[PDB]
């Protein structure tokens, strides 16, 4: 913030030390830039974090880059506050570094707002205690596995099942049913996927190409090309992206984390490169502080609600271990994609009955759509046990009753279809939006004997159930014809 | 010969016109293990060459407050204890030029083959950054790897990262010099880094290369496990460089790590030698940096900066099958896709023994050309009905008549799955083979008849209908030409086979 | 059998390829060191007066 | 392969010739130094050397 | 840093607060012989010796070598914190500590004969040009383990050099390795 300057003391890796005047230097988690000199003939200049005070008139701290090329002596300037990120509706459409510079070439962003990262959280008394629900307006997610608003989801599905159409539907669905935007996190993005990504989301409509800022999203890439202090980091940086559109603006934004175990994985390398020693199995001593000092600004104000949808991975395929269960310690719902549904075609590929939700109770959802929800999945549970009777037997040496539940589970997996607006593009079909009066009202209707003279095929890939009666209708007349 | 002397010595004493320059300057503290602590060069960068009194060059790694303690390219013998280290403000550096196809070098990427010497007029760093966002595109240009199961199954494109994974002695080696075998007729410069192996072994995977006439479009950077530390920890990154310079001359390369695990084991005893903190099995915390700041540098660059690409094939040996060990996890988490191998499957007697079930490829059909997808669709459908009926196989005999056909069609599509070593089936051969198998022209021969009418089927149809070649590779779809060409050729073999 | 039969024909020509091409080559390398040694000592004059002014 | 090993060869040794013929003439070299006077040949070089320390202070 | 480098460094500042930077070097100039030879550097190391019988001695050596008393106060904490094993590590750290804080870069010129002191005094000129020290404390060796001249070590300890007796025949050598 002034002549504050300090000068390298020690380079170890990407971790440095930094000597300073015996009566300034800065505070912990405060950034400061190493102006220092590129071997090729120009000057670069590299941002650390302070992590620890060491002693005589010197610091530890921790580069966002790399720190080749660096000798001792490179003269280090203090900034008197922590990384600060430009914030704001500037920050719509465009690709961000850990250090809120843009990477997508596009050119420069005015800095016109300029939040830290390193922020405590809403106050006891500034939190909302409500228990409301977020509507994405798909069918299965809202009847199945409710969200929260000010809560936080868990994505499991491997790789090629429709995650990244399930988040740019989410994005347009929360930019079209409600005023809210969206912020994309990437923890630990491969290159190639977050060109793809940003090329999918250019061309989906999201991101408003021919005229930026009408933009849906905001990216920040924290990728594995960068030192641990950036992929550590890059997840505070999104959510401080986030928080502004919140604070300020007061809208409902919708915060997209990539793996957030890469989050726990760039902590533990930044506390195995300072030297502390490892918690339990290896991670980090400052394990769930370090969780939930991001996870604590991902609530609902009495302004808006950020709403966090983190895909999480499972060391070993087991929910035991520490990074797995302290992320279960704050996960308010959880949505599991198939790829059994994804190769039967039934997009979006959410498993019906291995998506949970703490959301879904009598005293937060109604009786009634509590008791539908029950209902659809025992359905789907006795069509799941009665497959292989099925198999052997066939529809008909079985019972009445289990010949109507098999039949109407049929036309319940079908009708957790839905044609998505971003999806559109290559399947063609227009995209619909579905509240969760429609689908508790088509459910209950597919459920009691009002729709059961139907075709299965009728039900598949449409929304709000009057679709459903009409494309049976249509495809009467298929035959009629 | 008489007077060359004179005029080369002539030459080198005017060609250098007397100059003076600052330098930076250390003399030893302690000398030991491959590490030197040097007191003085307080001006040296992180990771700039430093020379040493007796010849011998070193990397200065850690700048602590009192000493610069220095990696050795070499053994640090005739070190002194108080001899001068003198920095050069050169960073690690390789001479590259086209001039290295059809030789090997070792990690300083000088000839290890006594052929002479590369005639090099450029020059790229060892360790340059990676191709960002902007000067990238989306992979979709099909990298052949000859292996039928994997060009099916786990297709690998041009500008991917994928993983040879597996445990000790399943084929990972052998899966890689299928690929670069395969890759004659495609314009692929290849590279193929031997970590820390054997000599004796990169002798016979070079002599096999000379002898398959493979050696034309390859370069072998080979470091044995007797070098220091610092150069099998430098090897793949001057294959990387090497490979970058072709790349961004607009040319398709493909480039081989083998066993990255020994990078990072080599890269561990530098770093427990330096008295740095360790991790998990005891590696330090930036082996992920390591593995990923090699592995993002693999990219299909962005059409304006020239189309070319550079496909990265790292191997990873697991020990027991732990793929929750810590280098392999890492290296999963940074790769695109993997292929993992099985010595169940490989004792089994189905060679490559790729685990088709739990091996993944993200970027997935877009690496295929559209003749191969066709059949490629049909081949997964019937290829997982066997992995479920899989139990069944011990009482087939008390099933249904299509539980039957699904298992005896699953036990002779893993038949088609095998190939031998160094036999890489170019794309017509394979859409052939999987188009004869999964439509169900060999669901009435023995299991030991498959394998044999394939290879006679395959010879006769290269031999006598060149019109299906011809069109899967001009036109790059399964036409329906090359279907009822194809159908002809399989009733004349089936004719000329059954008269064995 | 007969194409190792080259096999080894090929050891049997490069055996002479080599070896008459070497002495050739070190006997000459020898003729020119021991040449040069009456002269070596005028060259070395001019390394003199290009170090020292 | 095996005439580029043989070229090999020729072109150590050239460089071999090259090495052992400039280690007699650093031997030759030292001695040629050895007797020149002393005081007025540092009187001479050192001041060369003087300029020459003067024009590295400007570069 | 080190002990002997927050030693040194301490003592410097407490002769820079009272300006007896000229009696200090005097002083510290003694006290690098009176702890050199052995047996007085072992006196007063020995941890079994009480530090009752070291500080009665301690006075008597500060007494008749006429010392500062700030520096015997020095010696006395030396005495007190045990660190007086260090002794000969902080005493030869002080210089590079007072020439920092003096301003001097000490840069010795390592040349075969004496030199006649107008190019020293130029050579004295050139490295307090090149540095911006003030006024540069020019060392030099009669060490005739060079060939033909001169050559300058300057900087913190040693670490910039420019070598001008015998690195145009390495240059030779280098040209004439040719690899
Ligand atoms: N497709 C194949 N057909 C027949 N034999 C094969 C095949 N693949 C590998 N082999 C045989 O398996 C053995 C080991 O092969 P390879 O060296 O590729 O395995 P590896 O995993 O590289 O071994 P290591 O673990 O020692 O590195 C070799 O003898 C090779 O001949
Ligand atoms: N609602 C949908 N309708 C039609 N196709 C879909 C739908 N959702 C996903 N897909 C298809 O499934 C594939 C899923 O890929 P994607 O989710 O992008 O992979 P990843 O999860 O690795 O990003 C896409 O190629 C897409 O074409």
């Amino acid at each position: 913030e002034k002549k504050n300057l300090g000068r390298i003391a020690q380079i170890i890796g990407p971790v440095l030390d930094v000597a300073f005047p015996p009566g300034k230097m800065p505070n912990i988690y405060n950034a400061l830039i190493v102006k220092g000199r590129d071997t090729a003939g120009q000057p670069m200049n590299v941002t650390c974090e302070v992590q620890q005070l060491l002693g005589n008139n010197r610091v530890r701290a921790v580069a966002m880059s790399a720190t080749d090329g660096l000798t001792r002596g490179m003269e280090v300037i203090d900034t008197g506050a922590p990384l600060s990120v430009p914030v704001g509706g500037a920050t719509l459409g465009r690709i961000f570094n850990v250090l809120g510079e843009p990477v997508d070439n596009l050119g420069p962003v005015d800095t016109r707002t300029t939040s830290p990262i390193h922020r405590s959280a809403p106050a006891f008394t500034q939190l909302d205690t409500k228990l409301s629900i977020f509507e994405t307006g798909i069918k299965v997610v809202d009847l199945l596995a409710p969200y929260r608003r000010g809560g936080k989801i868990g994505l499991f599905g491997g790789a090629g099942v429709g995650k990244t159409v399930l988040i740019m539907e989410l994005i347009n669905n929360i930019a079209k049913a409600h005023g809210g935007v969206s912020v994309f996190g990437g923890v630990g993005e491969r290159t190639r996927e977050g060109n793809d990504l940003y090329m999918e989301m250019k061309e989906s409509g999201v991101i408003n190409e021919q005229n930026i800022a009408e933009s849906k999203v905001a990216l920040v890439y924290g990728q594995m090309n960068e030192p641990p202090g950036a992929r550590m980091r890059v997840g505070l940086t999104a959510l401080t992206m986030a928080e502004y559109f919140r604070d300020v603006n007061e809208q409902d934004v919708l915060l997209f984390i990539d793996n957030i175990f890469r989050f726990v994985q760039a902590g533990s390398e930044v506390s195995a490169l300072l030297g502390r020693m490892p918690s339990a199995v290896g991670y980090q001593p400052t394990l769930s502080t370090e969780m939930g000092s991001l996870q604590e600004r991902i609530t609902s104000t009495k302004e808006g609600s950020i709403t966090s949808i983190q895909a999480v991975y499972v060391p070993a395929d087991d929910l035991t271990d520490p990074a797995p269960a302290t992320t279960f310690a704050h996960l308010d719902a959880t949505t599991v994609l198939s790829r059994g549904l994804a190769a039967k075609g039934i997009y979006p590929a959410v498993d019906p009955l291995d998506s949970t939700s703490t959301m879904l109770q009598p005293r937060i959802v109604g009786e009634e759509h509590y008791e539908i929800a029950q209902r659809v999945k025992e359905t789907l549970q006795r069509y799941k046990e009665l497959q292989d009777i099925i198999a052997i037997l066939g529809l008909d040496e079985l019972s009445e009753e289990d010949r109507l539940t098999v039949a109407r589970a049929r036309k319940i997996e079908r009708f957790l279809s839905q044609p998505f607006f971003v999806a559109e593009v290559f399947t063609g079909s227009p995209g619909k939006y579905v509240g969760l009066a429609e689908t508790i009202r088509g459910f209950q209707l597919i459920l009691s004997g009002e729709l059961d003279s139907l075709p299965e095929q009728a039900f598949y890939l449409v929304g709000n159930i009057d679709e459903a009666t009409a494309k049976a209708m249509n495809l009467e007349m298929e035959s009629k014809l | 010969r008489a007077d060359e002397i004179s005029k080369i010595i002539r030459e080198r004493i005017e060609g250098y016109n007397r100059e003076v320059k600052v330098v930076n300057t250390g003399t030893v503290l302690q000398v030991g293990d491959g590490i030197a602590r040097i007191h003085g060069l307080d001006e040296v960068m992180a990771g700039e060459l430093v020379e040493f009194e007796e010849g011998t060059i070193g990397i200065a790694l850690n700048l602590e407050s009192n000493n610069v303690g220095v990696v050795l390219m070499g053994d640090g013998l005739m070190i002194q204890e108080g001899s001068s280290v003198k920095a050069t403000g050169r960073i690690a550096q390789i001479p590259v030029s086209e001039a290295y196809l059809g030789r090997v070098i070792n990690a300083l990427a000088k000839p290890i083959d006594g052929r002479g010497e590369i005639t090099a007029s450029e020059s790229r760093l060892i360790e340059s950054p990676a191709p960002g966002i902007m000067s990238r595109r989306s992979v979709y240009e099909p990298l052949q790897t000859g292996l039928i199961a994997i060009d099916a199954m786990i297709p690998v494109g041009r500008g991917q990262r994928e993983l040879i994974i597996g445990d000790r002695q399943t084929g990972k080696t052998a899966v890689a010099t299928d690929t670069i075998l395969n890759q004659q007729g495609q314009n692929v410069i290849c590279v193929y880094v031997a970590i820390g192996q054997k000599a004796s072994s990169v002798a016979q995977v070079v002599t096999n290369f000379q002898e398959r006439g493979a050696m034309e479009y390859t370069i072998v950077v080979a470091e044995t496990a007797d070098s220091p530390a610092t150069l099998q920890y430098l090897a793949p990154y001057t294959g990387a460089a090497l490979a970058e310079y072709f790349m961004y001359r607009e040319r398709h390369t493909l480039i081989i790590y083998d066993d990255l695990s020994k990078q990072a084991q080599a890269y561990r005893q530098m770093s427990l030698l330096l008295r740095r903190p360790p991790g998990r099995e005891a590696y330090p915390g930036d082996v992920f940096y390591l593995h990923s700041r090699l592995l993002e540098r693999a990219a299909k660059l962005s059409s304006l900066l020239g189309e070319g690409s550079m496909t990265a094939l790292p191997i990873v040996e697991t020990q027991a099958g732990d793929v929750s060990a810590y280098i392999p996890t890492n290296v999963i988490s940074i790769t695109d896709g993997q292929i993992f191998l099985s010595a169940d499957l490989f004792n089994a007697g189905i060679r490559p023994a790729i685990n088709v079930g739990i091996s993944v490829s993200r970027v997935g059909s877009a690496a295929q050309i559209k003749a191969m997808k066709k059949v490629a669709g049909k081949l997964k459908l019937e290829l997982a009905q066997f992995a479920e009926l899989e139990a069944f196989a011990q009482f087939a005999s008390d099933l249904d008549k299509a539980t039957q056909n699904q298992l005896a069609r699953g036990q002779r599509l893993r038949e088609l799955l095998k190939q031998p070593q160094s036999a890489p089936l170019t794309v017509e051969e394979q859409v052939m083979t999987i188009y004869t198998g999964t439509n169900g022209y060999l669901d009435s021969l023995e299991l030991d008849q498959v394998r044999k009418y394939l290879v006679e089927l395959r010879t006769y149809v290269k031999t006598n209908k060149p019109e299906f070649q011809e069109i899967i590779s001009s036109t790059k779809t399964f036409t329906e030409e090359a279907e009822a060409l194809l159908k002809e050729a399989i009733q004349e073999q089936m004719e000329r086979f059954l008269l064995q | 059998l007969e194409v190792e039969a080259k096999l080894a024909e090929g050891r049997k020509k490069i055996e002479v390829e080599l070896q008459e091409a070497l002495g050739s080559l070190e006997q000459q390398k020898e003729d020119t060191i021991k040449s040069l040694d009456s002269q070596i000592s005028a060259l070395s004059d001019d390394i003199v007066k290009k170090v020292l002014p | 392969y095996k005439n580029e090993t043989i070229q090999f060869e020729q072109q150590k040794a050239i460089n071999q010739v090259r090495q052992r013929v400039f280690q007699q003439a650093l031997q030759g070299a030292l001695g040629t130094l050895n007797s020149c006077l002393n005081n007025e040949l540092h009187l001479r070089t050192i001041n060369a050397n003087i300029g020459m320390f003067g024009a590295m202070n400007e570069i | 840093d080190s002990t002997a480098s927050r030693y040194a460094s301490a003592l410097a500042d407490v002769a820079d607060v009272t300006g007896t930077l000229e009696a200090t070097n005097s002083d510290v100039e003694k006290l690098i012989r009176i702890f050199s030879e052995e047996p007085v550097y072992y006196f007063f190391a020995n941890p079994v010796i009480s530090i009752d019988n070291k500080r009665s001695v301690l006075d008597e050596i500060i007494t008749t070598s006429g010392l500062q008393p700030h520096t015997a106060n020095f010696i006395n904490i030396l005495i007190d914190s045990e660190r007086i094993n260090l002794v000969k590590e902080i005493l030869n750290e002080f210089e590079d500590v007072f020439n920092k804080i003096t301003g001097t870069e000490v840069a010795v010129v390592t040349s075969v004969v004496k030199l006649e002191n107008d190019h020293l005094a130029q050579i004295a000129k050139g490295v307090q040009k090149i540095t911006g020290a003030k006024n540069v404390r020019i060392k030099t060796v009669i060490d005739p383990s060079l060939v033909a001249g001169f050559t300058i070590r300057y900087g913190n300890e040693g670490s910039k050099l420019v070598d001008m007796s015998v690195k145009k025949q390495l240059e030779e050598i280098a040209a004439q390795l040719e690899m």
